[PDB]
DNA sequence: TTAAGCAATTCGTAATCATGGTCAT
DNA sequence: ATGACCATGATTACGAATTGC
């Protein structure tokens, strides 16, 4: 029996909203040691991997491993109904059909609890075969998505320039073209503000933007994105969690 | 010029014998620029709904040309209110007046030349029809159809070309004319079985027009006998046509039993012509009898009309639609069936999906389908337009590329299979059963980009229970169920090694060579796009029997 | 002649966009008392009235007792007022349209407008009945309820043991919210009412989601549910209140 | 080179607010005391005029007149890009095919470099009016509340008695009618109005006003001046500059 | 220089418009 | 505090295809 009792329902909200758009179907696997899920888009060359460990609930009380088949419009819709101020909790029984949601409020009031039906996505289970990225930059979040936002403003693939320690955006459009060319930042009073690139390997990689539209939903989680790049394995962008991390895994078109 | 010459030349050349044989002459009229559109027919409301009562079937004998030949219209007929005014031309004897408010004169005046050319057309239809009638052979039964069907084109034609603004000789006086005689003619003869047909007057029940279609009109007449309802949808037709000038004729055709009538212009039914044996089950405007659906929707629909008009079973129906819908989500569907065809067009404004196919298919083979000929393409699964979601079918045989399977479930089958079931069980209830409860996400051979370098961590069975650490292909907790999970993985590879062998035995029969290699280009065969789908299955099934 | 004066110009802004989406044609009868309202829903499921006392206004004379017979053109209207606005509806006698004065404090701003007024009002006769159950609950906690569990199905089922409970059962799945009448906090807004014989109906959604538009009048909102009538949503007024008839489903 | 160098980057933003609308293609003419352009609607109703002073320019530097015509939907897209920390450079060489516009900070080096292709063959720059019945004055926001109040109502609006702003517009729902008095004690120096000869009557298209009173984003205070079949002067102040609005009445008897 | 007509449904994509979530104020 | 602005459904329009008379 699966019991994981949250902290805040804003917490899974974002968590989910995150990947809602680019996958609408994954599969679940609470673990004996938190929740990790990933899946892959209808087009192959995105793939969202989630990894929530039992640190970041509040309680769990899941002793065997159980799948749920988690539909993410319906999820989202659900999550959708929550306050600002309800401890959800996550229950399924030794067989789930459904899976119960309840965004009881911390003082005496309405508890809230959602039945949610549960499907079987027979899906495989995949796994990133690993590989030492040739630069593994990070970044503060909010920045990197208004990049890519008024960057695909332009065009529809955003190519990536890291060279000689100054991380480069260029996107050539038909309208015109869009170049920022940010240096390695680091202070110690913001340190979010904070780009530390690595001379590893040079790194000249073109992505669709419409993929990165949708990386960039997944930036309230995590206040700074760590991208990993390389010229053969694909490109890895991290929101690192309090308990886990919401890493994307996109593939340059070619 | 039967082969490089529209149905235009045809009537010219029936025009100007005519002429020479009649002393006339035809004018150079310059053709002008173009037109939008002139004002057709009267589709009657489509009372929807499923119709067990018989519904008799009355339609017009060449509407059009008898309206032609029946009122003296003609070039040579057409005058003016100048020109009956200065020859002073007594009313309803030597000239009429149409609907449209043009003038024409009786056939006391001038003989046209377009009631002879019908005349001739029509009893050149009339013998293709009866040597069909003497005739056995279904195949040369259809042959005979297809040329009584062109006989009654060019019959056609006929007031096309007279009401084509683009070619010579358009007037559209007359094409105006004849369609306002048929929208007056459609509204009366409704009107006259409505009111002949009642209680008043001695007859069982209320008959009512349930559907028009411009020459047809499917009165109802509330019997649920069938024999009945022929005679007298027999008598009704006769005592019509007793109200019309000699060459009109209304006929008693067919008589639909089970009745379903989906929307205007759409509907289907059981072809009733005797009062002992249905002839077919037309489908008419369905997505089944259209080409730009996949073959699957027409099996589909043909299967579910089966069953619910000829065996009256709606819960046999409802279970294969369930089982189809089963098949589709778990790629149990050959791609032979989820092939959709559309034909090219000279230039595109808004972008379509065959024609940036046969774009692609340009730049990357070398060279594609030209202007009018039908492209073929599947629907696989991405993020962006539809448009940019196309692609060969033997591309995606080759590349093992995923087909969108919901696409295909709510675009293609959702819609038609809702429309034809509603009507039965109601749109709640048909619109449930339509919900995305399974789902199969392939990912297999299809190394790419990203698809490439990823491992599969093989979860348990049953219960994809991550902590597999323990060897075998089931976890410590659900070990009770070892001996059911084996039957399901063995019987599965028992079915798609018997389906393996039929098929390349089969193949190979065919290929006629036993001894030899079949490498078979044949796309047209219900078995391409079969064979390989089923070795792949059966690889990966025997892969995963490997695992005890 | 009638003239009115509205005490605040979002008032009648509130009122009106109350109720603006579920009828199109009403009737405003004024009298001296003040002005009553009442009509169907387009589809005929949902019965609003509204009632207006003179307390609210800064002047209310409506000499003569007249008819003021489109919600569209009166939202319209009314969407001009400001804050610093005092709103001032004028009436003749038998009018064909009706003026609508936006007074300012200073006298230099004025902004007057004028509306054109034919409604067969199926008059329908309500009258006070004794339902089974008679609650009351903050006005944002049932907006918010029936936001959030009217996105799982399109209807709504509502007192069993002093205690309501909504359910709404979709197909995507199924939601449960417990509902326990309280009184603790020292302000009383925020208190749940209930008063005599267990009720369970089901309504529409949508119909719920066009009332919960009321939830700008009152912080608090009566319900009154009885098993052989129609319910009653109504939000209190200082001067009235806008109250609300739902027939519900099938059983 | 060209060096034309904001102060703040939102105020190329805000300038272009204006023509985004209402205004397809402009070409701009360079010179060397500012910027000036202009361009006319499709149906010759309303005609724009810009004029950007120096002195709204930490730097410009423009020593050839330069003449180029682009599209402002491509352009807002690219001062979109524009953080509320950088500072706008426009950059065009000799004989300018594409403009360049640039994105600096001054904590942390971020040069955001953005590309942008450029011809109508028409600079027709035509002003006639310099003297009209009446002048006055008033905020942007409340002009355009006005404006969008009464739009609700008719598809045109008449604009002038003695020592009065009459706003009235009258449709098929009903009319409605807007009077506005310039004297204030507020004794606030941008919500007052003031009024400055001889009465006029003019009523114009909604359209345009719509798309007119969409430039109160450039100032806080607009000022009108009315005369009798003349167009009408929209002027936006600018503090090197303004935006100005020449629509025409319509021919009213 | 050459080409029958119109009526009707269905689906996809864009353009436009109402409405809510969150932020400088 | 109040709308501002961006994001997200309804609604309309029209191209494209095909079939029905
Ligand atoms: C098929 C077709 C039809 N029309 C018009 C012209 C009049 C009506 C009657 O057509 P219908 O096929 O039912 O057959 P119909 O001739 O009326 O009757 P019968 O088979 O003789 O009984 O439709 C056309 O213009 N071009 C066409 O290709
Ligand atoms: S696929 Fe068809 S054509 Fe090819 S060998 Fe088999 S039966 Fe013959
Ligand atoms: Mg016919
Ligand atoms: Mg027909
Ligand atoms: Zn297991």
């Amino acid at each position: 029996m699966l019991e994981a009792k949250f902290e805040e329902a804003s917490l899974f909200k974002r968590i989910i909203d995150g990947f809602k758009d680019c996958v609408q179907l994954v599969n679940f696997q609470c673990k004996e040691d938190g929740i990790i899920a990933q899946a892959v888009d209808d087009s192959r060359v995105l793939l969202v991997s989630l990894e929530i460990g039992v640190e970041a609930f509040q309680e769990y009380r899941c002793d065997h491993p159980v799948t749920l088949g988690m539909d993410l419009t319906s999820l989202s819709k659900i999550l959708r109904c929550g306050n600002n101020t309800d401890t959800l909790t996550l229950i399924a029984d030794n067989t789930p059909d459904s899976i119960i949601l309840l965004f009881e409020d911390t003082k005496k009031d309405r508890i809230a609890e959602y039945s949610l039906k549960l499907m079987d996505i027979d899906a495989d289970f995949l796994k990133i075969e690993e590989l030492q990225y040739d630069s593994t930059l990070s970044l503060p979040s909010s920045e990197f998505s208004k990049i890519v936002r008024d960057l695909s403003q332009l065009s529809d693939s955003i190519n990536i320039m890291i060279t000689k320690e100054t991380i480069k955006f260029v996107a050539d459009g038909d309208i015109g073209s869009g170049s920022v060319i940010i240096k390695p930042f680091v202070d110690m009073e913001h340190p979010e503000t904070s780009i530390k690139l690595e001379m590893d390997q040079p790194v000249d990689l073109t992505f669709g933007a419409k993929y990165l539209l949708d990386i960039i939903k997944g930036s309230s989680l995590s206040d700074r994105v760590g991208i990993r790049l390389s010229s053969e394995a694909p490109a890895l962008f991290q929101f690192d969690l309090k308990s886990g991390f919401l890493q994307f895994f996109l593939a340059p078109k070619f | 010029y039967l082969l490089a010459r529209g149905q235009q030349i045809k009537v010219v050349s029936q025009l100007f014998r005519k002429c020479l044989e009649i002393d006339t002459v035809i004018p150079n009229m310059q053709s002008q620029a173009s037109d939008d559109q002139y004002e057709g027919a009267t589709v009657i409301e489509p009372i929807r709904g499923y119709y067990d009562v018989p519904i008799a079937t009355l339609d017009f004998n060449s509407l059009y040309p008898s309206i032609m030949m029946a009122h003296n219209l003609c070039y040579t007929t057409l005058c003016n209110k100048a020109t009956v005014e200065r020859l002073n031309l007594k009313i309803d004897e030597d000239y009429v007046i149409t609907p449209n408010g043009d003038y024409f004169v009786t056939t006391k005046r001038r003989r046209g030349i377009l009631p002879i050319i019908l005349d001739e057309l029509i009893s050149a239809r009339k013998r293709a029809k009866k040597d069909l009638r003497d005739e056995k052979d279904p195949f040369k039964r259809d042959v005979l159809n297809g040329r009584q069907l062109a006989l009654k084109i060019s019959a056609n034609s006929v007031y096309g070309f007279t009401g084509a603004t683009v070619g010579k000789l358009p007037c559209l006086a007359i094409s105006s004319s004849v369609t306002a005689y048929g929208r007056t003619m459609i509204l009366k003869t409704k009107t006259a079985v409505q009111e002949k047909y009642c209680i008043k007057n001695g007859y069982k029940h209320d008959a009512v027009v349930v559907y028009g279609d411009t020459d047809s009109v499917m009165v109802k007449f509330g019997t649920t006998d069938l024999k009945e309802a022929m005679d007298l949808g027999t008598e009704a037709a006769k005592y019509v046509s007793t109200l019309f000038k000699h060459p009109i004729n209304l006929e008693f055709e067919k008589a639909y039993f089970p009745y379903l009538l989906i929307n205007k212009k759409r509907y289907a039914g059981l072809f009733w012509t005797n009062p002992d044996k249905f002839d077919k089950l037309d489908q008419k405007g369905l997505a089944s009898v259209r080409r730009d659906s996949c073959s699957l929707v027409s099996i589909v629909m043909n299967k579910v009309l089966k069953k619910i008009l000829i065996e009256r079973n709606v819960d046999g129906a409802l279970a294969f639609v369930r089982e189809t819908i089963n098949d589709i989500l778990h790629n149990r569907v050959d791609i032979s069936k989820l092939i959709i065809s559309k034909t090219l067009a000279p230039n595109y404004t808004n972008p379509q999906p065959h024609a940036v196919l046969a774009e692609r298919m340009k730049r990357r083979e070398g060279v594609g389908p030209n202007v009018g000929d039908r492209v073929d393409y599947v629907i696989i699964g991405g993020n962006d337009k539809l448009y940019n979601r196309a692609e060969d079918p033997l591309f995606v045989l080759e590349n093992n590329i995923q087909v969108d399977s919901r696409y295909y479930l709510t675009n293609q089958l959702q819609n038609p299979i809702i429309s034809i079931v509603a009507p039965i069980i109601g749109d709640k209830q048909a619109n449930g059963m339509f919900v995305v409860k399974s789902i199969k996400i392939n990912t297999g051979s299809q190394k790419g980009g990203l698809m490439s370098f990823i491992k599969k961590v093989e979860a348990c069975k049953s219960c994809k229970g991550p902590l597999r650490k323990g060897e075998g292909p089931l976890c410590s907790n659900c070990l009770a169920r070892s001996g059911e999970l084996y039957i399901k993985a063995l019987y599965d590879v028992r079915d798609l090694e018997e389906k393996y062998s039929r098929l390349w035995t089969q193949c190979q029969r065919c290929a006629g060579n036993l001894h030899s290699e079949v490498l078979c280009s044949n796309k047209n065969c219900d078995i391409f796009y079969m064979r390989v789908k089923v070795k792949k299955e059966l690889q990966e099934k025997v892969e995963q029997l490997s695992k005890w």
